[PDB]
């Protein structure tokens, strides 16, 4: 499980363009607020 | 739900946001199709299984 990808954002990334956030998602109309539906977090582990 | 029920849909138009900006429905998914794009979107017909 130390091994992650980013299954979460609103843009693509640019040319050789990098993100360390956690910041909670928002996948549809939940008013989420950093807390659940839609309130996903943003990385998921490929847990090989 | 080993006999379900189908409805048709067809020749309309529609919004397709209330079935998930509704607080009716607990869960909303889509397959091939995008919760957003529903209300942009185009069909030859809708069937409600």
């Amino acid at each position: 499980y130390n091994y992650l990808f980013r299954l979460f954002r609103k843009s693509n990334l640019k040319p050789f363009e990098r993100d360390i956030s956690t910041e909670i998602y928002q996948a549809g109309s939940t008013p989420c607020n950093g807390v659940g539906f839609n309130c996903y977090f943003p990385l998921q582990s490929y847990g090989f | 739900v080993y006999a379900w029920n189908r409805k048709r849909i067809s020749n309309c138009v529609a919004d397709y946001s209330v079935l998930y900006n509704s607080a009716s429905f607990s869960t909303f998914k889509c397959y091939g199709v995008s919760p957003t794009k529903l209300n942009d979107l185009c069909f030859t017909n809708v069937y409600a299984d």
